[PDB]
């Protein structure tokens, strides 16, 4: 026959066997400024109908579609109506009252005691310091050091609002220089510093705001049963069990009942950065200013954010053989004749927007950054479908997330339900929300999808997460065991990693261990260099299930044991003698549980490292600040200082030192007070 | 000496003495995330590269003394530190032996694990469609009788005995749970950091929310990944001194000192000691007997 | 700091802290700072007066604990901790009764060894700064005042301390731990907060210019601020706005459900256009082996020297010729290359010192072929911009194709069972829970179907020839390396074999990036004559290179030998995919797991002896003319695997979208076909999604006929 | 094992669709599966070449007109893959081109062997 896996839906249901629809386990091994210009283009076309401004700040034009007229057509439109986005969250609070307040209550906290560090936690950020993408880490200490050559000294008090003043306070000076000695005006310091790099990553300025905004959008979500983003695992398939319990306790059974499967793809190019400013202002009514001024900000620099071109185009030459790279800052004067059809008119589209190399775009939002506020906009639309607000025979309910939306609509009959669908569209639409009708499919309640969680007449099953990897970490022996175990018995707990799957993938990391440790066990034939001294381990052992895998013995984990360290499983088994040599702390050599043992080894801005070397400093003359946060009024110096002179004190009377060694370390103290006041 | 040297090479640099000068110890823990990336060069690639070549470890010098240059089958072991992986072997077949007994008293809640999987009991696995309920369910169960602040001052006192702080230092009574730690871990030589980290483990409770469709005893926790699956149940029965500070330091008082010893000084004496991480302070022992009771009968008075 | 304030202070000064902000009229819960100032401010003043005592003559006393001796002065007044009114009237009470000075400022405590009234503070800044500002407010009158500060430091008026040293050390050891407390909660914040004197102040985030201006410029039109915004916003209540826009909205914007029946599916339509190529890194079933029975030695070694001895098996070598040229390349210059990698193993067999990697000679032919002809220089724009042909980079259509009959043929022969084990897995524990059991018989019975695979077979292959690849490139960065392509099984007498089944070369790799493409050759052993089905072979020259003898029951017959030549590229991401192609069995095993599983949650059973043991199941896995093919449960295990195996070999975005799409157009039909009553939105739209991603891939034009026939059958 | 599924699947072939000559061409390939076990059959007697020489005697006549139909079934089978267009078809097709390929090879040594 020919091999058909598709017929196999024929008798196993779709969300049964829909595993096999999902091609990859991981990354797949493949991938614009092309793309970055489509979507600057279809984000104003969406809008196109709205006013035209050029800010007095940037000089950049800007589309406001807020308030703009209404759509007469199933397009996507950004015309989102202020009046209908600000009585949304009328009603979402009259559904849960003291929401907002409690939530404003539980933020200030966080807004009060942040430091500044919590701002390096996070993937690569657009470092304007250097016009390039960077570690959040090395971009904080890139930002904070320019800040400091000019007269911004206030993020030295290790706390996020001041460093978030510091840059309020960046953005006054009308000079803006940065030694590495260049010379930003304030013009182009204000494009830099409202510059979204590339699937987009903002600058070192409007991270900190936007972190706020997110711990508030956080904070209203965790009161939320439809808003399913910030759970996730097992209890996100208690969320898709709800619902459906909700919409089904019928009394005396005739109301019908649909479920939306829906799509929102590219929903983010329609989220006016105007109504998530209304949001906040509505959200913090009654509140003190400053709280407000705080949240109020991230929306006021992404309603004037520019997207970075990127790279540009490179072109070809087959007759010189030849080629060029042409960066898109330069691509505003370019004669068109080299440049594609399609790409011609890209750039022909988008060239009254591009401004010192960055095209301006107001209107829409970019995927991530505001994922939680973009919930409680979409919970907004699911809580009017309260019998209270559907003044009808016709009521709805759903759950929300950043990527996808599930809807359930019940009413008498087959009309009703069409109305209550169109009614939730229509609502859609006047708060800028674009239900993708290419992607959505209704059913009768009993089946439906939501983030890749499928729900078949009760059983869910999760397939949002990728199967993680099953090799070695690269570090020592000894922790890699543990890290591989602890990763497997972490995916039984969350991701519903099969009891068999994962005893497989138990043996494709013990045979990725023993390959790369060259740790084979110590009966096998296989000849490594290591080979030799793990055949006499094994021959002078008597108990040879004691040995550790790195030992060349024998595997005895499985299910039951993953919890369990392998030195501490392999305990009672092992030899006197081979516990006395591995568990030696006088040996040579040296979120996971591991014993130290002789498999614990270790193997091969001015100054980028300048903050990495005084901690280290520190932690010799104070080891404790490895295990607790360190905590005194007195300076760096002081306290190494005093450290050094108690240390030499003592240590000369008890003869481990001599006289002269204790005179030089208070000769070099007295040097080091002496560099103190300088 | 060294470290001395260290810090004036340090603050001889115009950046690194502005940092050393004005960062106090309090915001360390800012400093300490200021850190570079970008190094994952896929380091299980990296490790494999590093297995294939000989020497890949690093050892201190007493390497060359205790293991043989070269195995008893000609293999060289080590070289001018690094170090063959086949001195690791070595030294776990035949190196010096040593007394393994504190580590289950370091290490007492993994062997605690283990003996409770040992004598537990396994029922029946059941094929249901149960439904997981979110809890607060605590991971690691810490002392009852100690809080969170209270555990961490134990782990304190008996790990880093020379960086207690004026909470502990000017509290009076001990606990009995840090004199029996004291005594227990009186020659331990595992290492001061693991033993801290170890202590929190099993001193300082820890909570969580699971998805559990079961008991939340803190053992029916540990074995989540073996009780409860997508569809199934398996039943599972687990095995089973006073002093007072009065101001900065004083030089009419002599040198400073570190606290172990204000043990042996007088009664009533004033002395300066480096206590914390930090500032040095003038302190005496607590001539007068003070003690916290009922104050709001005492203050009603007024 | 609410939180912290109720937990280090006893519950008197908690309850005077919160009479007194009750009264001044502020709200603790936005002012959690003052509070816990105030707090502190009380529960210093009480510690001055405590345990101090006027004697019964002209002497103080410090006796403390319980006194109920009385006929002892308390030595001090509780000023602070009242009300205004009272405390002014108490104020003036005693001093009318002690003749003093009224303070124009209400003060803290009275002194009897003095008739003075003491003010005390405590500053969380420098000590002399507030003992100054106190000064300047507090002039001219008989007014005592004691400073205390958080790090121990302290002064009176005249350096005139009145406390014995032991209780104002009691006072600074206990304001010494609250600094500590608080700055290990992080609540240490506060210390700016009583920088003004006065510690009422709130925080303060100013908007102002080029923020003020940027900020009235991101609001709504037909408003001019950011304050007549808020304004509007904080005046706003909920008329009826969402219902008088939806009226006034026209009725084209609707959302309308059209049935999905079991005749509106129609099939996808693909392509037109000429067959599509083979475009994978090696041959999968016309590939040939030259193999060698390796007496144990496991562990790997040197390949090349196994290349060399798999080569010696083979007699047959013929003069190469082309019988498919590859007509966008110099064929000759591919034949040569063949020639001189024989040449060059030949050499081997000489220079004493064998040689572990072989390195290829830089001739012409090798150079053309690895593309060492040098590539278009990286010119500039400022130069080069009159060469009048200068596009884009692709500036080029995706070209449309038609799906062969070869990829269906491929897909067969992975499903298959070969005669080698090809794989063998580590050991695990022994089992002693029953959910361990029933783990362990579902692994060992997918194991056992799925071993001796040929789709386990290719993941080897891949394994080992991007294993190779990525430490060549990495140590022989400036070279051309001979590469040999090899794998390892089992025969089923437990036997090794080593298997040879061509030779890659590859180019100069200086591969900065993950995505650097390294150029190698790839020449490869086959049966197969490409003149089948030449335009399967359309990237490949042919070469005709010996006989190959095949043993049969008749007798020993000759068969010509073939080598699949073809220029390739690769990057480090694509040798690291290569590599981690064993994840594909632990995503069929999850597969067949997660459809056990939801077989058993319905049931409330294990169906795992119901998949496996029972012969009598069959799953529909094939098509014939005669309709829809049955197969085993084994047969299955096999057929995913495969499936994972050429999703993972032909990876592309086409097929990642393709697969997106489809999952939703099958969803809908099994909706309709359990009598859910499907409806769509925009079907025309999702076969748009689905047939943009159909252009050239045999894979995803095989997925979508695939597609095609499940459509025909289910809805029948 | 190539004899058994090329059968297979032109046994589908048979029946999916009328039978246009597929049952003649069938019939041929059992004929000459067939003959091939034969062939082996007598080189398994190789042992004892004294009665192969007679065999070879019928050998003579037996292998040129068997040798005939080997041929013109490969030409049939070629023009049949040459005008199909249905993917089952064609890979049967090809299938049972290449296996007539190996076999008329297979016999032509035999042929060889015994003269």
């Amino acid at each position: 026959m020919d091999v058909n896996p598709t017929l196999l839906f024929l008798k196993v249901p779709a969300q049964n066997a829909i595993s096999t629809t999902f091609p990859y386990t991981g990354d797949p091994p493949y991938s614009g400024t092309g793309y970055t210009m489509d979507t600057v283009n279809r984000t104003h076309q969406y809008s196109e109908k709205g006013r035209w401004t050029t800010n007095t700040e940037t000089g950049a034009p800007q589309l406001n579609p807020i308030d703009g007229p209404l759509p007469e057509d199933n397009e996507p439109s950004g015309y989102a109506q202020t009046d209908c986005v600000l009585e949304a969250m009328a009603f979402l609070e009259e559904s849960h009252p003291g929401i907002f307040e409690n939530s404003c209550l539980e933020t200030m906290e966080v807004v009060q005691q942040t430091r500044v560090d919590k701002l390096t936690q996070g993937r690569q950020t657009y470092d304007w310091t250097l016009n390039r993408n960077q570690p959040a880490a090395t971009a904080l200490a890139n930002t904070i050091e320019v800040f400091r050559s000019n007269g911004l000294t206030a993020n030295e008090s290790g706390r996020l609002i001041d460093f978030l003043k510091d840059v309020m306070e960046s953005m006054d000076k009308e000079e803006m220089e940065i030694t590495t000695k260049q010379r930003l005006n304030k013009r182009s310091y204000l494009i830099r510093a409202l510059t979204l790099n590339t699937i987009a990553t903002p600058g070192m300025q409007i991270r900190g705001f936007v972190y706020f905004v997110e711990t508030l959008a956080r904070s209203i979500c965790e009161k939320l049963e439809q808003s399913g983003l910030p759970v996730g695992g097992n209890e996100k398939k208690a969320k898709l069990a709800n619902v459906v319990r909700k919409m089904m306790t019928n009394s005396q059974d005739t109301e019908l009942s649909f479920t939306i499967t829906g799509d929102n793809t590219k929903w983010n190019e329609n989220q006016n950065p105007r109504m998530f400013l209304a949001m906040i202002t509505y959200i913090t009514r009654n509140q003190p200013e400053w709280f407000r001024n705080v949240l109020s900000i991230a929306p006021i620099m992404f309603s004037n954010k520019m997207a970075r071109l990127g790279k540009g185009y490179m072109f070809e030459s087959k007759s010189m053989k030849l080629r060029t790279q042409i960066p898109a800052e330069m691509l505003a004067s370019i004669d068109l004749k080299y440049f594609n059809d399609s790409t011609r008119k890209k750039i022909e589209k988008i060239r009254p927007l591009l401004i010192d190399g960055t095209a301006s775009l107001s209107p829409g939002m970019m995927m991530g950054m505001f994922n939680m506020l973009s919930t409680v906009l979409g919970v907004s639309i699911l809580n009017l479908g309260q019998k209270r607000y559907t003044k009808t025979t016709y009521w709805w309910d759903g759950l929300q997330s950043s990527d996808d939306f599930a809807l359930i609509v019940n009413a008498p009959n087959h009309e009703g339900i069409q109305a209550g669908v169109d009614r939730f569209y229509r609502t859609c639409k006047l708060l800028g929300i674009n239900m993708s009708k290419k992607k959505s499919y209704i059913n009768r309640t009993g089946t439906f999808e939501f983030t890749s969680f499928f729900y078949r007449y009760g059983f869910v099953a999760n397939f949002s997460m990728e199967l993680p990897s099953f090799g070695v970490s690269g570090i020592n022996e000894s922790a890699d065991m543990s890290i591989g175990v602890t990763v497997i018995k972490n995916n039984m707990i969350n991701n519903d990693l099969g009891p068999a799957t994962a005893q497989m993938a138990l043996q494709l990391f013990i045979k990725d261990y023993r390959y790369t440790y060259r740790c084979h066990r110590g009966d096998t034939q296989i000849q490594t260099r290591r080979s030799f001294e793990i055949k006499k381990l094994w021959e002078q052992t008597r108990s040879k299930a004691g040995l550790l895998v790195s030992d060349g013995g024998p595997n005895l984990y499985n299910i039951r044991n993953l919890h369990i360290p392998e030195v501490c499983l392999k305990w009672e088994l092992m030899d006197e003698d081979y516990q006395g040599r591995l568990c030696n702390p006088l040996n040579p050599f040296v979120e996971y549980d591991a014993v130290a043992t002789t498999h614990s080894w270790i193997p091969k801005l001015e100054d980028e490292q300048m903050y990495q070397k005084c901690c280290n400093l520190f932690e010799k003359f104070f080891p404790s600040s490895s295990y607790r946060r360190p905590v005194g009024i007195s300076s760096m110096v002081e306290a190494m200082v005093s450290r050094a002179r108690i240390d030499a004190r003592i240590d000369f009377e008890s003869g481990r030192i001599k006289k002269e060694e204790f005179a030089e370390i208070m000769k070099i103290c007295s040097t080091i007070e002496e560099l103190r006041r300088q | 000496m060294e470290r001395i040297k260290e810090l004036r090479d340090l603050m001889s640099q115009s950046r690194t003495r502005e940092i050393l000068t004005k960062t106090t110890v309090d915001h360390m823990a800012i400093i300490k995330k200021y850190t570079s990336g970008r190094q994952e060069k896929n380091p299980a690639l990296r490790m494999k590269w590093m297995m294939a070549m000989k020497y890949p470890i690093t050892a201190d010098k007493r390497i060359m003394e205790m293991i043989p240059e070269r195995n008893e089958q000609g293999q060289t072991l080590w070289s001018k530190v690094m170090v063959s992986p086949l001195a690791v072997t070595w030294w776990n077949r035949n190196g010096p032996t040593t007394s393994a007994v504190h580590y289950p008293k370091i290490y007492k809640t993994y062997f605690e694990k283990v003996e409770r999987l040992k004598h537990g009991t396994f029922g029946p696995v059941h094929f249901r469609n149960q439904v997981k309920i979110r809890r607060r369910v605590d991971i690691n169960p810490g002392h009852a009788d100690l809080s969170a602040k209270e555990a961490q001052d134990v782990i304190m006192e008996v790990v880093f005995p020379n960086e207690v702080g004026a909470r502990i230092l000017t509290s009076e009574s001990q606990l009995t749970i840090t004199k029996e730690k004291k005594e227990e871990l009186q020659d331990c030589k595992i290492s001061p950091l693991m033993v801290a980290y170890m202590l929190e483990r099993e001193l300082v409770r820890k909570t969580r929310f699971l998805p559990v469709a079961g008991g939340t005893s803190s053992v029916y926790i540990e074995v989540l990944h073996l009780t409860q699956g997508t569809c199934w149940e398996q039943m599972y029965t687990p095995g089973g001194r006073g002093f007072l500070i009065l101001g900065k330091e004083d030089r009419r008082y002599g040198p400073a000192l570190s606290i172990n010893e204000l043990s042996n000084l007088a009664k009533g004496e004033k002395a300066n000691v480096l206590i914390g991480q930090g500032d040095v302070v003038l302190v005496m022992k607590r001539k007068r007997d003070s003690s916290i009771l009922t104050d709001s009968q005492t203050a009603t008075k007024r | 700091m609410e939180d912290f304030v109720r937990q280090c202070f006893n519950p008197m000064i908690v309850e005077l802290a919160e009479k007194a902000m009750k009264e001044y009229g502020e709200d603790l819960k936005i002012e959690t700072n003052k509070f816990a100032a105030i707090c502190t401010h009380l529960e210093v003043c009480f510690m001055y007066s405590d345990f101090h005592f006027i004697n019964e003559r002209g002497e103080s006393i410090i006796v403390e604990s319980g006194d109920p001796n009385a006929l002892l002065k308390h030595r001090f007044e509780i000023i602070e901790g009242r009300d205004r009114t009272m405390a002014w009237t108490v104020v003036n009470s005693i001093c009318n009764t002690t003749g003093a000075e009224k303070p124009k400022f209400l003060p803290d405590l009275y002194d009897y060894k003095e008739n003075r009234f003491i003010e005390i503070g405590v500053t969380r800044r420098e000590v002399h700064i507030y003992y100054l500002e106190k000064a300047n407010k507090i002039k001219s009158e008989k007014t005592h005042i004691h400073i205390f500060s958080f790090t121990g430091e302290e002064m009176a008026t005249k350096a005139d301390y009145t406390l014995d040293e032991e209780s104002r050390a009691r006072i600074k050891t206990r304001l010494f731990t609250i600094r500590q407390e608080m700055a290990s909660r992080g609540l240490w914040d506060s210390f700016r907060q009583s920088e003004r004197g006065e510690e009422t102040i709130e925080e303060r985030f100013e908007i102002t210019g080029t923020m003020r201006r940027l900020a009235d410029q991101s609001l709504p039109p037909n408003f001019s601020s950011l304050e007549n915004f808020r304004a509007y916003v904080d005046g706003f209540e909920p008329n009826g706005y969402i219902e008088g826009k939806l009226s006034q909205m026209s009725k084209e914007v609707n959302a309308r459900i059209e049935p999905f029946l079991k005749t509106t599916p129609r099939p996808l339509r693909l392509p037109d256009g000429p067959p599509c190529s083979q475009r994978s890194k090696f041959l999968l079933m016309d590939a040939l082996k030259l193999s060698i029975e390796d007496p144990s030695h496991e562990g790997e070694g040197i390949p090349l020297y196994d290349a060399i001895k798999c080569m010696r098996t083979f007699f047959g070598w013929k003069e190469p010729n082309v019988v498919k040229p590859h007509e966008k390349g110099i064929n000759p210059n591919y034949l040569l290359a063949w020639k001189q990698v024989l040449a060059e193993l030949q050499d081997i067999e000489n220079e004493e010192k064998i040689p572990k990697t072989k390195n290829m000679k830089k001739t012409s032919q090798l150079k053309w072929a690895l593309g060492e002809n040098m590539a278009p220089e990286k010119v500039d724009f400022d130069d080069c911009k009159d060469v009048s042909d200068l596009k884009q980079y692709d500036s080029d259509e995706p070209e449309l194709r038609s799906l062969a009959s070869w990829i269906q043929s491929e897909f067969n022969k992975a499903c298959e069972l070969t005669d080698s084990s090809w794989i063998e897995l580590d050991e695990i524990g022994e089992d002693v829970a029953p959910i361990e059991h029933i783990a362990s018989m579902r692994r060992n019975y997918f194991t056992a179907e799925v071993s001796h695979c040929r789709a386990t077979e290719y993941i080897m292959k891949g394994v080992y020839i991007n294993t190779a690849l990525l430490n060549a490139s990495c140590a022989a960065m400036d070279d051309f390396q001979l590469i040999p392509m090899i794998s390892k099984c089992r025969t089923k007498e437990g036997r090794r074999k080593t298997n040879l089944y061509g030779f890659i070369i590859k180019g100069r790799s200086h591969l900065r990036n993950d995505t650097d493409v390294v150029n190698f050759v790839s020449m490869e052993f086959s049966l197969t004559d490409p003149r089948l089905e030449p335009h399967k072979w359309e990237k490949y020259c042919v070469l005709e290179i010996g006989d190959m003898l095949l043993r049969s029951a008749i007798g020993q017959v000759s068969r010509p030998m073939f080598l699949y030549v073809r220029t390739n590229g690769t990057s480090k991401i694509k040798m690291k995919w290569g590599m981690e192609m064993r994840r594909c069995l632990l995503q069929s095993l999850q597969q067949i797991e997660s459809m056990i599983e939801a077989e058993s949650s319905v049931k409330e059973k294990d169906m795992t002896k119901e998949f496996f043991e029972n012969k009598s199941e069959t799953w529909p896995i094939g098509e014939s003319p005669k309709g829809v093919e049955e197969g085993s449960i084994g047969k299955v295990c096999r057929t995913l695997l495969a499936k994972s195996v050429f999703n993972s070999l032909y990876a592309s975005p086409q097929l990642e979208g393709f697969s997106a799409e489809s999952r939703k157009l099958l969803l809908i039909v099994q909706a309709l076909r359990d009598n859910l009553e499907p409806g769509t939105f925009d079907l025309g739209g999702l076969y748009e999604a689905i047939e943009e991603c159909l252009i050239n891939d045999p894979w995803v034009l095989l997925n979508a006929s695939w597609f095609n026939s499940f459509l025909t059958h289910a809805l029948r | 094992s190539s004899f058994q599924d090329i059968l297979m699947r032109m046994s589908k072939m048979q029946l999916g669709s009328s039978s246009e000559d597929l049952n003649g061409m069938i019939t041929q390939f059992e004929s000459l599966k067939l003959y091939r076990d034969s062939l082996g059959e007598a080189v398994m007697r190789m042992g004892d070449l004294h009665s192969l020489q007679n065999r070879n005697g019928k050998w003579r006549e037996q292998l040129s007109q068997k040798f005939e139909e080997i041929r013109w079934l490969i030409e049939e089978v070629r023009h049949r893959l040459k005008i199909t267009e249905n993917s089952f078809e064609q890979i049967t097709f090809m299938q049972a081109l290449q296996l007539l390929l190996e076999v008329e090879q297979e016999i032509r040594t035999f042929s060889f062997q015994l003269i």
